[PDB]
RNA sequence: AAAUUAGAUGUAAAAAAAAAAUCUUAUGAGGGCGGAUCCGCUUCUAAUAUUUUUUUGUAGUUAUUAUUAUAAUAAUAAUCAUGUUUAUUACUUAAAAAGCUUAAUGGCUUAAUCUUGCCUUACUGUUUGAUUAACAACAAAUCUUACAGUCGCGUAAGCGGGGCAUAGGAUCACAAGAUACAAAAAGGAAAGAUCUUGGAUUUUUGGAAAAGCUACGCUAGGGAUAACAGGCUAAUUUGCGCAAGAGUGUACAAAAUGAGUGCGCGGUUUGGCACCUCGAUGUCGGCUUGACUAAUCCUCAUGGAUGCAGAAACUAUGUAGGGUACGACUGUUCGUCGAUUAAAAAGUUACAUGAGCUGGGUUAAAUACGUCGUGAGACAGUAUGGUU
RNA sequence: UAACUGUGCAGAUACAGUUUACCUCUAGUUAGACGAGAAGACCCUAUGCAGCUUUACUGUUACUAAUUAUUGAAUACGAAUCGUAUUAUUAAACCUUAAAUUAAGGAACAAUUGUUAGAAGACAGUUUAGGCCCCAUAAAGAGUAAAUGGGUGUGUCUAAAA
RNA sequence: AACAAAGCACUUUGCAAAAAGACGAUAAGUCUAAGUAUUGAGUGUGAUUUC
RNA sequence: UUAUCGGUGAGUAUGUAGACUCGGAAUGACAAAGAUGAAUCUUGAAUAAUCAGACAUAGAAUGAUAAGGUUGUAUGUCAAAAGGGAAACAGCCCAGAACAAGAGUUAAGGUUCCAAAAUUAUUAUUAAGUGAAAUAAAGAAAGUUUUUAUA
RNA sequence: UAGAUGUGCAUAGUUAAACCGAUCAUUAAAAUAAUGAAUAGUGUCUAAAGUUAGACCCGAAGCCUGGUGAUCUUACUAUAGUCAGGACUAUAAAGGUCCGAACGGGUUAUCGUUGCAAAGAUAUCCGAAGAACUAUGGUAAGCGAGUGAAAGACAACACUGACUAGGAUAGCUGGUUUUCUGCGAAACCUAUAAUAGUAGGCAAUUUAAGUAACAUCUUAGUAGGUACAGA
RNA sequence: AUUCUAUGAUUAGUGUGAACGAAAAUAGAGCAGCCUAUUAAAAUAAGUAAAAUGGCUUUAAAGCUGUUUGAAUAUUGUGGG
């Protein structure tokens, strides 16, 4: 209950995503990860 | 009754070990890494070349460490005296190369283009150094803007460029790592690379700041005139 | 007593050269000899280490003192310093402790701690060798390698597939993305398949949605000892002995008495164990009939006793031949009392003895009361009755 | 087909040692043959059963309530259609008495069918069998048991910046 | 000593088409009863005396 | 002011040890080469039983430094192993039974008789049948022998 | 004459699967970049086996369905019978009255216990005009429970739910039959509502291919802290 | 056309599981077609097909069914699968 799963949205709209956790009362995630689909590093934004 | 964690040694002096096998498992360091051994997450060691496990003391490394090393001959013997050459081995094989060659089709089996290509369209003498110096800053703000414009063109055609490849079925569709190389070629991720440069900066602050002291200079001088006719 | 701060080891920093010896190493001399590089022998040079080894030199600079004619010579003291003295740089400063997500253990101080800068590799696919072939199988696990893709940090070398290490479970179903595999006449679709991911005291954590009673119990078994006896043990005992002697005995240790203890025998009480299924929960009582033991109540012989005058009684040594009765009250032996008696002592023998008797017992179903339970029931309860 | 002591799956006619005993019956007697019989008696086990109890699990009913249909009118009211309220009905729904009718009363209820919800151990079936981590024990490799000894152990924390 | 018992007490039953109660794979229907609240059924108590 | 109470510093002072080990075996473990050896090992194909063990010796845990108790470890036997010895004997001491023969050769163990083989040699002790194939203790005492001192 | 017909397995691998194919799969494009997989089948007989059937053999208590029984016994029902004599009481006859035969019970003790008897004998005791006892018929019993002055009582060897026929299982127990020959265990680990079971290991056996096999010793080396010793 | 036997098939499929389990087709036994049925029957089928709901069967289709409802009229493409 304190902590979510969270998941990481490609901001390319290729579908790909990275689950990872964080506490409730803490802000939305935001990374810089690897794109396999498109194969370069592009941004990732929590879903909701 | 706890599963055996099974720690302490599982090769002995003198036994031989390829690479990867582990040679000691421990909790924390009981015995270093040495030479031609790899040290794990956990502390576990291992043999990185084939070779024989060997137990040693290195003072000249550090005065109370005990390490593990592997020696590519079962008769060397470790510490190596640090002024040796070292010895190390090939670990290669020899083949022939390729005789690879560009032989890149156009057309499949079926007759139909492998790609098909699409584009878009749409102060006596230093006033003389002085102009040297302005010329140098006036061509060179010409030639960057008549080299950005030229950047503008690659990267127009390029992102405008769709190169449709044959696929499964029968269909046609682009890729999706080519549209990836869309915005450049891999290497950087494009955006976080800074587009200004801090010398430039500088050099902006600089004029802003003199039209503003050089504008009040205009502005007073003006009021001067208007005074003048009112006295 | 308990608040903050400052402290808390020592040394070095002009500079050595040279001779041989002992190994060890060398991708040194492509050494030599046997079989350039491999292997076994090997001389020479070089380097490290070691010797306490063989020594030689130990200045210059500043100043002091002494002699010599401001200089020279000798000795003595100081000497890291061309550098913002808050100097700096290198080595050294036991162990424990602090810190490193959390207990404990190990490790780290040369970083795995701390501080700062930039970052988000806490990456995608596949893959190597191991855990003396993980858990003495399988699976879920732990560490590790390489290749491709493309990102961070760094002058560079390079490091990065989360955390110093050791404490977070699958399938099925269901849900969200991708894949383009198959699509039950055909075109689509539904429902399936692969990859990624999520919600689990799935906590009996290799993963059932789950309360009791039966003394009216049934069947198949075991007798992992359960109701008994035998067997082993001897904690304990209502079983004893010996050694020692604080103390009591007006005196005086051992006439008598004997704290807390030590060394023992023995198998009666309450226990432990479980080789063993069998006549039991008061394990035992009474009757009949014994046999044996001796740690002796009576009868017989006898030593000690300032505490044996006599009598009685006490303590101890021999000795088990014959005796140790009768009744009342207590469910029973436990016991208690009455009146006799020379005395009205004990134990073992499967309660000695129910194919010898009894049923006081050893177990029921009936009934009432009491206590406990929501209830069926239970009780080492109480009372009456109950094919031996 | 003896006694004793010892031994032994732990109480011996059968084993060991020693001792004792001529062969064979009759009548008595019941100490032993762990005497015979009764699977009679006790405890434990089975993912065997039976009965019973209940705030065990999962169900069926008694029973209560609502509703489409059989089931139509009149008026009133709310939203020609619906729904609500009342009134009446050989004026042939249906029901009761009555061979069973232009008779009498009740009456759009009741009753029955289907569906839905609640609901009694009243009844049936079935069930009732704790992981992980560190240290020592552990015998100088690893491993190693015991309702063994220790631990205020753990069922997590953490996106790095203001 | 248990069951029954006479006595006593309480609950229920108005009989207009089925009084309640019992029975009927489940009904028509039967007992109740050719009975009617002083009747029938169920429940506990257990004459009387004192309550 | 104390050879009083506690505390601190020093000690190359004395003891204590499952979670003290600076020192440190033997044993056992791993692997290399050579040698020896009775194939004892691995793999392929096919395919079992077993999953309360018991006692002995050493060393522990537990109990009470009790148990033919319970529970690990090391080694063996029994289990599934007859024969000889331990009087009789699953587990101990020897030794692994294919069948015969032999004053054959030996193990453990024994050699007066039962009962195969010594009444065989040497030196001492014991006088209690102690003892002789299952050690009852502390202790006592002009028992007796020897040794060391001693009048 | 001629032609066709009648299961099957193998001949190609690969992936989840198709496409593809001596090549295929993952690599979100592909490409020796990496990793895995490639080559004699088929039929028959003899023997041993896995699977499903009764399944090596013998053995439960129970559960369900269809039938049978009330000549025993319980209650009720119809039709009938029986109860010497005496005493008391208000009656000639009005009483769950009294003593006591027949009859009906079964209180206590003894015997009997392979009995005369699978409930008897002897004595003793209780009721004996009543809620009595007896006779011949009838009704009511087995998913629900008939009857029950109530004892889990009775319902014909059986009743905490009868008898009979049909349909079982049993990780539990017992048994499993000729000879010779070769080899030869284990009572341990892991998992399991498991501990009397089972599975996978370890591992016994068979007989082929291998061996720088395995065991032991010697020599040199290595890991690790016990006995001991110490403070 | 139906019926009987085997294969298809420890298959497709269903089901958490344990298990359950088709059809096409093939082969054999038989063979037969009709309404003018070789024994006397239809003016071509309406409360029916079907839908909702409760069950059965089953793979979700087809099929059986209580309750409440309720179609169309031939390849000149009406109706079922
Ligand atoms: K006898
Ligand atoms: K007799
Ligand atoms: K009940
Ligand atoms: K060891
Ligand atoms: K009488
Ligand atoms: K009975
Ligand atoms: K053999
Ligand atoms: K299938
Ligand atoms: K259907
Ligand atoms: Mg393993
Ligand atoms: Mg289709
Ligand atoms: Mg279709
Ligand atoms: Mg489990
Ligand atoms: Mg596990
Ligand atoms: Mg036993
Ligand atoms: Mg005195
Ligand atoms: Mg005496
Ligand atoms: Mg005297
Ligand atoms: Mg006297
Ligand atoms: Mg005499
Ligand atoms: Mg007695
Ligand atoms: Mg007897
Ligand atoms: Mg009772
Ligand atoms: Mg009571
Ligand atoms: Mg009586
Ligand atoms: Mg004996
Ligand atoms: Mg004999
Ligand atoms: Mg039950
Ligand atoms: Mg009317
Ligand atoms: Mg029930
Ligand atoms: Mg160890
Ligand atoms: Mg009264
Ligand atoms: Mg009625
Ligand atoms: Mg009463
Ligand atoms: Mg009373
Ligand atoms: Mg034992
Ligand atoms: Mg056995
Ligand atoms: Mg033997
Ligand atoms: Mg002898
Ligand atoms: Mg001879
Ligand atoms: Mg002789
Ligand atoms: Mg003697
Ligand atoms: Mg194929
Ligand atoms: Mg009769
Ligand atoms: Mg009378
Ligand atoms: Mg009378
Ligand atoms: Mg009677
Ligand atoms: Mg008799
Ligand atoms: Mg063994
Ligand atoms: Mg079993
Ligand atoms: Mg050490
Ligand atoms: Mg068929
Ligand atoms: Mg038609
Ligand atoms: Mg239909
Ligand atoms: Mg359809
Ligand atoms: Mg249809």
């Amino acid at each position: 209950s304190r902590i979510i799963n969270v998941r990481l949205i490609s901001m390319a709209m290729t579908g790909y995503f990275y689950t990872f956790t964080r506490p409730r009362t803490s802000l939305p995630m935001s990374m810089l990860k690897y794109d396999p689909i498109v194969r370069r590093k592009v941004l990732f934004l929590e879903q909701k | 009754r706890t599963i055996p964690k099974k720690l302490g040694a599982k090769k002995t002096g003198d036994q031989y070990v390829i690479p990867g096998n582990i040679i000691y498992k421990q909790r924390g360091t009981l015995w270093h890494p040495g030479e031609n051994t790899i040290m794990g997450r956990d502390h576990t060691i291992h043999a990185a070349v084939a070779g024989y496990v060997k137990y040693y003391r290195d003072p000249q490394l550090h005065p109370d460490r005990q390490y593990i090393g592997v020696v590519f001959n079962r008769n060397d013997k470790l510490p190596y005296p640090k002024d040796a050459p070292r010895k190390r081995k090939l670990g290669l094989v020899a083949v022939p190369r390729k005789v690879e060659e560009v032989e890149k089709p156009t057309m499949s089996a079926s007759g139909l283009p492998l790609f098909v290509t699409r584009h878009e369209t749409i102060s006596s003498v230093i006033a003389e150094l002085i102009k040297e110096k302005l010329a140098a800053r006036a061509e060179y703000n010409a030639r960057q803007s008549a080299l950005r414009k030229l950047q503008q063109q690659k990267m127009l055609a390029r992102r405008g460029t769709r190169v449709l490849r044959l696929m499964n079925n029968y269909s046609y569709r682009e890729t999706n790592w080519e549209i990836g190389r869309l915005i450049g070629d891999p290497g950087s991720v494009p955006g976080t690379e800074k587009v200004g440069s801090r010398k430039a900066k500088f050099r902006a602050r600089r004029r802003r700041r003199n039209t503003f002291l050089l504008g009040i200079k205009e502005r007073k001088l003006a009021k001067a005139d208007r005074r003048e006719e009112y006295r």
